[PDB]
């Protein structure tokens, strides 16, 4: 005796999911950025398509029309908040010209590897899901965080980790126990 | 950058799709249409029945 | 009327806007100046403790009665030397009372840096604070520990390792007559501390680049300047909020406003802040432009030019190395090289409308705020410093009518952060006593 | 009639922008400091672009570089304060010449390219 | 090792001297004197 609960499929699906071009595309992207799922790639590209299509129609609309102007500044402000569009090309032509590889760059773990706290994308992945890195206060563990500028200047370690902080973890403290054991037995 | 041919222009006018807006419709981004001089001459040597399609395909948006 | 006015001062001193505007009656002209040279170098800090008869209850601020309300001081240098000084003899100079040092004998044998818990100082003390009850003297440095000494026996008694690989202790400000403490570190962070229980209350993130300088009052609103990113922020603990304030000023529009009737240097950095009451604060940038700000708006209330002077320009031979004189000075190239001075030290007198800006620029320049609260002016100079003036405090004594004020400052030969000292003329390491009256 | 050989110096604006990018490079290890290392970096060919100061004592120590920079078509700019350059470098002493090295694996790669484009415009 | 330190140092100084007297038209032997007196000062160091 309530309302229907809210839900919606948050990704779309390509029209030719088996083709050499699209397949090698997904191969090269997923290998260069350490992914595992066609779901991840297709979902990012779907959200991009939504953004780009709405911006397309609102660029076809006429100039000096507050609908076009206000909606365009809304989407440009969203994108400059995210960081994927530059500050100086703030135009509808450049939200159109944006594409997938920029978002695959501005994904979080990508920034971890570029900044070089770990020397592999896969090291970055296992580090984030083993809970060692935080921007500011909360320690994130979803490697699809979509980090903006206001945090990308603040990606940091965990000061409760035994990496950048406190007492040894599980294996190092067991090895400490058993070197003490080898010391005292 | 796209290359337009005689069959493309023909079926474009037979289905009433304006060129650049139809291109933005297809590609979802910014794109420029180009035709070559050989293609222009091909339409020309097709000739007098398709002169309206010729006057269309010659438009100073098409570099 | 006199006793009612004095009691309303002593009660409403904790709250309200600016009340004390005592620049006029001061005899700045004969402000006596004295410098005491210390043998070892790299004096980061001196900081005083004033034992005040609290207007709530009249016991004393001292922990015992052996102090009798005598004015305390502590001087620390990057040779890791902490020496407690007495500053209560006003005709005379401060006194080197108690000495303690740190060497290379406290570096952790175990590099885990969690238990960095050797009692003494091994790595580069850079900041210190006397507790305004005199209860302890607290020390932070590049060691990334907060070592608290009992002051009289100069004993390291408790330690707070700041559990960081990079979080070197940079700037410190004691909240006025509380038991909270304000540390600010260049891992883009500000820490709120407590020594009454030896605890660490809160962590605060939010600048882009490393934060530089901090100020606060008896209220829980700390303003911090972070430098290259050109931002200050006010951080209010009790509601847990942070209000951001920026500049980004443009010398282009500056020179065009001058043409609509001079030397304009863009803000490369910020150095200092001082919250002179709990709605207005000064911020010192790097190109000399000193900016006073009121709380509600995002822009400053005022931005002033070259205040510590501009720097002079070098000579023909030591720029060019060519024999021909005219080619030498066309390599000096004219004015396309010039530089304005910097603002390293700036002391705001508590709950007042004055502030003292001094550096290696050879002259402390003192400023007063007009009581419409919309500008400050450059009043005066003091000249007894010969060295780069790092850290200033002030001790006032006497009766309420005619007070004797003391600018007491740590002075080194090298800058606060790096060396960078552009070969200063007239420099010595020591303690700077500047006694003004009324 | 001929220029001083530190040609060309930049706007205060381009100076501010360059100092921020070199500071972030100092953070991310891709800044190397010092004229000697700049020379070796140009010989290795792994140098992306060059900042120079125009105030050291004297300026021919820094003036040896334009030959190499024009030799491998490398952009090189001038800033008038070695002490501001050192403050940007985050080091204990003024620096007279700094190299931003090559990595395509960067976080500030786009900003490096942007300022490099600015240099090529002002050349 | 030690004479290696001395020679490394004077090699660096010589590099500065070579560049200045290369690009500069006519020399600065006052700075030459600075460099040589610094050489003798690092010599009285070691
Ligand atoms: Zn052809």
């Amino acid at each position: 005796p309530r309302a229907p609960r809210t839900y919606s499929k948050t990704y779309s699906t390509p029209k030719r999911p088996y083709e050499s071009s699209r397949l090698d595309a997904e191969l090269k992207l997923a290998g260069e950025f350490g992914l595992k799922n066609k779901k991840e790639i297709y979902r990012i590209s779907f959200q991009l398509s939504k953004i780009r299509r709405a911006a397309r129609d609102l660029l076809t609309r006429d100039e000096k029309d507050p609908k076009r102007l206000f909606e365009g500044n809304a989407l440009i402000r969203r994108l400059v908040r995210v960081g994927v569009l530059s500050e100086d090309k703030k135009k509808l032509d450049y939200v159109l010209a944006l594409k997938v590889e920029d978002f695959l760059e501005r994904r979080l773990q990508t920034q971890v590897y570029k900044l070089g706290l770990a020397k592999s994308v896969h090291h970055a992945r296992v580090l984030i899901t083993q809970r060692h890195i935080a921007v500011g206060k909360q320690i994130v563990n979803i490697p699809s965080f979509m980090v903006r500028l206001d945090s990308e200047k603040h990606i940091d370690f965990a000061p409760t980790s035994p990496f950048g902080g406190a007492r040894p973890g599980r294996v190092a403290r067991r090895n400490a126990a058993r070197k003490a054991e080898a010391s005292g037995e | 950058q796209v290359l337009i041919d005689t069959n493309f222009i023909n079926f474009s006018i037979q289905k009433k799709v304006d060129i650049v807006r139809g291109m933005m419709d297809c590609l979802l981004a910014k794109c420029n249409p180009l035709i070559t001089d050989c293609v222009m001459a091909e339409l020309e040597k097709l000739g007098p029945k398709y002169r309206i399609a010729l006057k269309l395909a010659r438009d100073p948006r098409i570099k | 009327d006199i006793i009612a006015s004095r009691l309303k001062e002593d009660v409403a001193e904790q709250q309200g806007r600016v009340f004390r505007y005592f620049g006029d009656k001061l005899l700045i002209s004969e402000a006596k100046q004295s410098f005491t040279r210390v043998g070892e170098n790299n004096l980061t800090c001196i900081s005083c403790f004033q034992p005040v008869l609290n207007k709530y209850t009249f016991e004393e601020s001292s922990n015992g009665d052996k102090n009798k309300g005598r004015l305390f001081a502590y001087t620390v240098s990057k040779d890791l030397q902490l020496t407690k000084y007495d500053i209560t003899d006003f005709s005379k100079r401060p006194k080197k009372l108690k000495y303690a040092k740190g060497g290379a004998k406290y570096i952790p044998t175990s590099k885990h840096e969690y238990e960095n818990t050797t009692e003494g100082h091994y790595d580069e003390i850079l900041t210190v604070a006397a507790s305004p009850d005199g209860k302890y003297v607290v020390t932070g440095g590049r060691d990334r520990k907060l070592i608290v000494w009992s002051t009289e026996s100069l004993s390291p008694v408790k330690v707070i390792p700041t559990k960081d690989r990079r979080g070197e202790v940079l700037s410190l400000a004691f909240r006025k007559n509380s038991d909270q403490l304000y540390a600010s570190c260049a891992d883009f962070k500000i820490r709120t501390y407590s020594i009454n229980q030896f605890s660490q209350l809160e962590i605060l993130y939010g600048h882009h680049d490393i934060v530089e300088d901090i100020s606060a009052l008896a209220m829980e609103r700390c303003v911090t300047v972070g430098a290259r990113d050109r931002t200050a922020m006010l951080w209010k603990i009790p509601d847990e909020t942070r209000l951001t304030f920026r500049g980004g000023d443009e010398p282009q529009k500056l020179l065009r406003r001058w043409m609509k009737e001079p030397l304009f240097f863009c803000e490369g950095s910020i150095d200092v802040v001082s919250m002179v009451d709990d709605f207005h604060f000064i911020t010192g940038s790097d190109n000399g432009n000193i900016c006073l700000w009121s709380l509600a708006k995002k822009k400053p209330i005022f931005t002033e030019r070259i205040a510590h002077g501009i720097l002079p320009e070098p000579s023909f031979n030591d720029i060019s190395g060519e024999t021909d004189e005219e080619l030498r000075k066309r390599q000096l190239q004219g004015k396309k090289l010039l530089q304005p001075f910097w603002i390293t030290s700036l002391y705001a007198i508590p709950y007042s409308n004055v502030f003292i800006s001094g550096s290696w620029s050879g002259s402390l320049k003192v400023w007063k705020i007009s009581d419409n609260l919309r500008s400050f002016e450059l009043l005066g100079e003091l000249s007894g410093a010969k060295g780069v003036v790092t850290k200033i405090q002030v001790v006032e004594s006497g009766k309420h009518g005619k007070e004797k004020f003391r600018i007491l400052a740590s002075i080194a030969k090298e800058h606060r952060l790096g060396r960078w000292i552009a070969n200063v003329s007239g420099a010595r390491n020591g303690i700077y006593s500047a006694v003004i009256d009324q | 009639a001929p220029n001083p050989k530190a040609f060309p110096l930049a706007d205060a604006a381009l100076t501010q922008q360059i100092l921020d990018v070199v500071q972030q490079a100092a953070n991310l290890r891709q800044l190397k400091k010092g004229a000697n290392e700049a020379t070796k970096t140009l010989n290795r060919g792994i140098s992306e672009f060059i900042i120079m100061a125009a105030d050291c004592e004297p300026i021919e120590i820094l003036l040896h570089l334009p030959l190499l920079c024009e030799d491998k078509n490398v952009p090189y700019v001038f800033v008038p304060s070695r002490v501001a350059l050192g403050r940007a470098c985050g080091v204990s002493r003024p620096v007279i010449a700094a190299s931003i090295t090559t990595n395509d694996a960067s976080a500030i790669k786009t900003q490096i390219y942007a300022v490099k484009d600015k240099i090529e415009t002002l050349l | 090792k030690n004479k290696g330190r001395i020679s490394r140092y004077l090699a660096n100084k010589c590099s500065m001297a070579s560049r200045i007297d290369n690009y500069s038209e006519e020399p600065s032997n006052v700075f030459g004197s600075v460099l040589k007196k610094q050489v003798e000062q690092r010599l009285e160091f070691y």
